[PDB]
RNA sequence: UACCUGGUUGAUCCUGCCAGUAGCAUAUGCUUGUCUCAAAGAUUAAGCCAUGCAUGUCUAAGUACGCACGGCCGGUACAGUGAAACUGCGAAUGGCUCAUUAAAUCAGUUAUGGUUCCUUUGGUCGCUCGUACUUGGAUAACUGUGGUAAUUCUAGAGCUAAUACAUGCCGACGGGCGCUGACCCCCUUCGCGGGGGGGAUGCGUGCAUUUAUCAGAUCAAAACCAACCCGGUCAGGCGGCUUUGGUGACUCUAGAUAACCUCGGGCCGAUCGCACGCCCGGCGGCGACGACCCAUUCGAACGUCUGCCCUAUCAACUUUCGAUGGUAGUCGCCGUGCCUACCAUGGUGACCACGGGUGACGGGGAAUCAGGGUUCGAUUCCGGAGAGGGAGCCUGAGAAACGGCUACCACAUCCAAGGAAGGCAGCAGGCGCGCAAAUUACCCACUCCCGACCCGGGGAGGUAGUGACGA
RNA sequence: GCGUUUACUUUGAAAAAAUUAGAGUGUUCAAAGCAGGCCGCCUGGAUACCGCAGCUAGGAAUAAUGGAAUAGGACCG
RNA sequence: CGUCGCUACUACCGAUUGGAUGGUUUAGUGAGGCCCUCGGAUCGGCCCCGCCGGGGUGCCCUGGCGGAGCGCUG
């Protein structure tokens, strides 16, 4: 197939390496994966040494960690916005690394609505039309109320996540590549990268 | 090539087998095992050229297949099994337990021991692998992995293992003042005390060895095998005990040899 | 390998075409249906013969098997018979009885040696606290220098 | 000044996002008796190929040379000299071999013709297989 | 043994060559009684090839209703032998030749902390927690009809086995840990208190794998306001305390938390044979095997430093056709322009770059020699390249393999004219080209290799035949 | 566990076998070969050599290259 | 010492886009294999409809039989 040798190109000074062998099998290169956001579809591939590598053609779900309070969560994906290599690997969706993803990820309300003692949004004055978030907030006890008192005074979210629990952002860009490892596990960021990336989502403007 | 080699030519064989030139083309390939290729000795030579208990290659096949030889605790029937340094060859039919120790010249001579003594062997450690969720291992030079070693025994030490349980009894920490067995190089089969070691980070360290007769030479550390504490060794030795007579002294030991016997 | 085959649609397919009958025949045609040729052999397998010949969980298969009288030329025919496929458990007990006792042995070997290493550190811990309380008790004496 | 690039540059090993009331800086030693420079720890430069603040070890051989070209980015060219010896004629002859060496930005006072001491590492690029450990000054001329 | 002789001239001293002389290795001529060793289609044509051969395998131990055969104690199913199918095992070694290749191959030298490794040796094999007295359905051999000019060509019907193909129990078993926290106890103040002590419930509870975080594995130093668990309790009154190993150097082996785990799936025996007794359904020793991961072994693979033949009638080269670097990625066993996307304009050279030749395979070494050196190394040992020429890929630990497959070009066979099949630079032997180089013989006994393995195989190899290379 | 250098020289490790040079042996001698010699015994199968570079370790004649003179001088507080 | 004169010899320049061979080499097409997207021949199978057996507690599974969504899915 396609090679990864060195001999098929010039020296340091313009000369030509003349070839002294044919293409050996240990100099292999496969075609690219170029995965998408769809259903789940994974092919297994035999490799050198009898082992197995796992591709991922069509992928939907992920596993994204919140690096502050030691939590992570299996999480749904919708969107692709900013790639650091290709302007065109957004137009055609592809999940590779250091591609900020903004991947609606359940818009911080499958995650954030896990026992955090607060609402957000609901343009103020507005309520929830069912009474099920008020149940968690109107149940009193002896000393476990003091337990929520301490896990309430040392806990304030930043304003940038305070305004963005509608669609669900990620500075994440899963640090593992999906075309080699299978799954897709990333990590939400906070602070001074959100400014750099959103600054790259200021000058996009087509 | 495309795979591993399997044959072996008579000329490219190591020197300390003392095979001749005429009798054939090939030399018996040592099987894959614990010891290195150029550092072992096959049973088919030890039983066909060194001890001469049998002549033909089929009769060697007709020996170890009868469940006779019990190497260091467990019978192997491979007629070309690589047996190397610190192996207790035990024959049950005549009881002649053998130990393979280096001669004063660079080769392996036949050294007999007693069955009372054929109970333990001395092994040089190589590394300490700490198996987490748990305890450290050891790796000796013959690849005898052991569990629960010690919080004392360190990298380049020597221990005195047991045969039928594979467990330690005693050990010697490497200090200047022990014995020394030079396993490799231009001093292959010498014994002396240790007087100095020099550190070379990145590179490999060296150790000066003083013979009992004053002759102080040098040797890198990867050929060192401590056997005893102080002056006292812990095992029996072959005859000579590491003389390395001069080349003209062999005149004297060869001339007044017969003259002093007959 | 490349070969040469023919299509799957019969157009000019001379050369016999093998005509299987997967439907009931109602009347009498001479060559086909004269004698029900039996099976050359019968079963062997054990759940296939247990359940197939009218039998439950708690009964015995050591006789309900095809006997096949032969014709030799100087002796009496003999019942050639097989013995296969997980007969219930005559002595295959014995290997499970050993398999579940070597698990008791390798657990014994990992139970004897853990607490033994706990004692060998138990010895060297009286020294592990002794050396700190002896040497630093002398170090304050050295610092009072 | 910093981060003139399309991606975001940072060291990967440190978490910089807990409740912030400067970031702690990563640096290691090298062995063989080489002191880290003063500018590295205090410095805000970032690199993945520097032997002080990156994922590269130092192994093998240690050489020397002299700097002669700096037009490229983050690499400089040194010029080794030696003398081959014919034994037929009982004389010598001159040769010179050159190489491309990755330059950590922690060194600043480097002019042309400066004696350098390089170190072998893993291959970094097509022709760069060495890192700069220390750079001296030539024969005076401070003015 | 650091050595010379004839020849210009009518005669002499010269620079200078020619011819003699002796080793060496190819051919050839003449002559050839005996004995031990011993080269052999490399130089032109890596140009083509009829025949016959050159790689298969079973033990007391996977599966034998192979009568082809043959136990007799049967009446509870199997004596030992013994084609075929599969499963594993190999077929990737060994041989043969030198057409390509001029910092490339190679020798010496160092690295893997930048990675994979069938088998062997040794480890590990409850760690992970909620029909099993062994489950289920098909396909060879066989029988039974065949098509086909022809081939190691193959269909259709019926049987039927598995260490194959797939499912999925029982277990030790009580528990603790981290969390959710029904609720539970106690003091005090009138309390809204801060001071304390018990606990159901749900989840979960290695390793492999992927993310993120914590300290560790820090060195000699102090004067004080809100806290209050221990000891002074003298009256606010003044002293304190607990701990994995290394390496020259780790983002290393480590420990603990939140979860993640592929239906083209990860681990947890749904194996057989020798004895084999013990105890009222119950207990050991030996083995053959088989898989996960850590060591080890034979290694393989990418790189470091230095080291080569003739030519300037080759003096400037490379670079949007990746040339030299920076960033993020893709692939791949891992490190890198190896390759895409974006920026910069650089890199080698009279210390001989670039381009061209070679009747160039490289090195260990051989012949002559005072000391220096010249010339030869196709050829039995190590290491690489290649099987007419060039590209592509399967199975498999490992091959871009050719005594394995898919196509083109050139050379080429049998045909009923519908079609089929091939590769000697494997041993012998012919054609050819040449000044130029041997038997279409015998055998597994020796040395050794393969396999399920004491037991079957091997034109590898050995012994003979030719043989005035030579000694 | 550093002592801010090369060039040069000496030592020390490391360097595939065969070959060659070389001891031993009486294949009836010899070229070879690594065996064999005494009434179950005794051995042998050695050594030396191995440039050019890299690592170690001492040497400081010769041969190169360095400081203070717009004094930003080198210590000591 | 040279011209001319007979014989013999080797290369050299040269005609017809004088000429051809073979090896290294650019722009247009481009068999064949390998990933991808679909394709669904097929054998199915359970369930989903329907019958008798039996055991079970009219229905539930267990062994032949009438039929169907192309239901589920390999
Ligand atoms: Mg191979
Ligand atoms: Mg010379
Ligand atoms: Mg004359
Ligand atoms: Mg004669
Ligand atoms: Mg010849
Ligand atoms: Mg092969
Ligand atoms: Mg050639
Ligand atoms: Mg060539
Ligand atoms: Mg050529
Ligand atoms: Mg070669
Ligand atoms: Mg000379
Ligand atoms: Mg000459
Ligand atoms: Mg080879
Ligand atoms: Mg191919
Ligand atoms: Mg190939
Ligand atoms: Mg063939
Ligand atoms: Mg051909
Ligand atoms: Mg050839
Ligand atoms: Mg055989
Ligand atoms: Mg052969
Ligand atoms: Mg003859
Ligand atoms: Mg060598
Ligand atoms: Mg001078």
């Amino acid at each position: 197939g396609i090679s990864r040798d060195n001999w098929h190109k010039r020296r340091k000074t313009g000369g030509k390496r003349k070839p002294y062998h044919k293409k050996r099998k240990y100099e292999l290169g496969r075609p690219a994966a170029n995965t998408k956001i769809g259903p789940r579809r994974i092919h297994t591939v035999r490799v050198r040494g009898g082992n197995k590598k796992y591709r991922a053609l069509r992928l939907d779900v992920g596993n994204f960690s919140w690096g502050s309070e030691c939590c992570t969560r299996k999480t749904r994906i919708i969107d692709v916005v900013y790639n650091a290599s290709n302007n065109e690997l957004v137009r055609t969706k592809t999940l590779v690394k250091n591609c900020i993803v903004l991947i609606d990820s359940t818009p911080y309300r499958q995650w954030y609505e896990s026992h955090y003692a607060l609402p957000l949004g609901r343009k103020k004055g507005a309520k929830l039309t069912p009474e099920e978030e008020e149940i968690l907030n109107k149940k009193r006890s002896k000393k476990i109320q003091k337990k929520y008192d301490e896990r309430k005074k040392n806990a304030k979210i930043s304003s940038l996540l305070e305004e963005q629990f509608q669609q669900g952002k990620l500075l994440a860009c899963i640090a593992s590549r999906p075309g080699q490892c299978g799954r897709a596990d990333g990590y939400v960021l906070e602070g001074k990268e959100l400014e750099f990336y959103l600054r790259k989502i200021k000058a996009r403007k087509g | 090539a495309r795979g591993p080699k399997k044959h072996l030519k008579r000329v490219a064989a190591p020197k300390h087998w003392m095979l001749d030139k005429l009798t054939g083309v090939f030399a018996p390939r040592p099987s894959t095992g614990p010891h290195k290729l150029r550092e072992c000795l096959p049973l088919i030579i030890f039983l066909r050229n060194r001890l001469k208990y049998a002549l033909t290659g089929d009769e060697v096949k007709k020996i170890c297949m009868q469940r006779f030889i019990k190497i260091d605790g467990k019978v192997r029937t491979d007629i070309t099994y690589p047996a190397g340094f610190m192996d207790v060859i035990s024959i049950d039919k005549t009881g002649e337990n053998f130990r393979l120790i280096y001669d004063t010249k660079g080769r392996f001579a036949v050294h007999r021991i007693t069955p009372e003594e054929a109970k333990y062997k001395l092994c040089k450690v190589r590394k300490i692998f700490v198996g987490t969720k748990g305890i450290p291992h050891l790796v000796t030079h013959d690849a005898r992995t052991i569990r629960y070693p010690d919080p004392l025994i360190k990298v380049n030490d020597t221990i005195q293992i047991d045969l039928e349980t594979g467990k330690i009894t005693d050990f010697i920490k490497f200090d200047t003042g022990n014995l020394c067995m030079v396993t490799g190089g231009a001093n292959l089969g010498r014994i002396g005390v240790i007087t100095n070691r020099e550190r070379h980070p990145g590179s490999f360290d060296v150790v000066h060895v003083k013979d009992a007769n004053g002759n102080s030479f040098a040797t890198r550390l990867s050929n060192i095998f401590v056997i005893g504490k102080g002056n006292k060794p812990w095992i029996s030795l072959p005859r000579g005990k590491g003389i390395r007579l001069t080349i003209a002294e062999e005149r004297d030991k060869r001339l007044a040899a017969k003259q002093s016997s007959g | 390998k490349r070969k040469s085959v023919r299509g799957c649609i019969v157009d000019a397919n001379l050369s016999v075409l093998n005509l299987v009958i997967v439907k009931k025949g109602e009347k009498d045609i001479p060559g086909l249906t004269d004698t029900t040729v039996p099976r050359r052999l019968g079963p062997k397998r054990a759940s296939r013969i247990r359940k197939l010949f009218n039998l439950s969980k708690e009964d015995d298969v050591r006789q309900y098997v095809v006997r096949k009288p032969l014709n030799k030329e100087g002796k009496k025919p003999r019942t050639k018979a097989p013995k296969i496929q997980r007969l219930v458990t005559p002595r295959v007990l014995q290997h499970k009885r050993r398999r579940i006792a070597l698990k008791k042995q390798r657990t014994k070997k990992n139970k004897e040696e853990a607490a033994e290493y706990a004692k060998l550190l138990a010895k060297r811990m009286k020294e592990a606290k002794e050396k700190r309380q002896e040497q630093i008790a002398k170090r304050r004496r050295l610092s009072s220098l | 000044d910093i981060q003139t690039e399309r991606a975001y540059q940072k060291q990967p090993t440190i978490f910089q996002n807990k409740k912030r009331v400067k970031l702690p800086r990563y640096y290691k030693n090298i062995g063989l008796g080489f002191k880290t420079p003063k500018e590295a720890i205090e410095g805000t430069y970032i690199d993945k190929k520097c032997p002080f603040t990156g994922n590269v070890s130092i192994r093998g051989r240690i050489l020397s040379g002299v700097v002669t070209k700096m037009k490229m980015q983050r690499t400089i060219v040194i010029r080794r000299d030696y003398l081959h010896y014919i034994r037929k004629y009982n004389r010598f002859e001159k040769r010179h071999k050159n190489m491309s060496v990755h330059l950590s930005p922690c060194f600043r006072d480097v002019q042309i013709g400066d004696i350098v001491t390089v170190g072998e590492c893993r291959p970094l690029s097509k022709t760069v297989r060495f890192n700069v450990l220390k750079v001296t000054k030539a024969a005076g001329t401070k003015k």
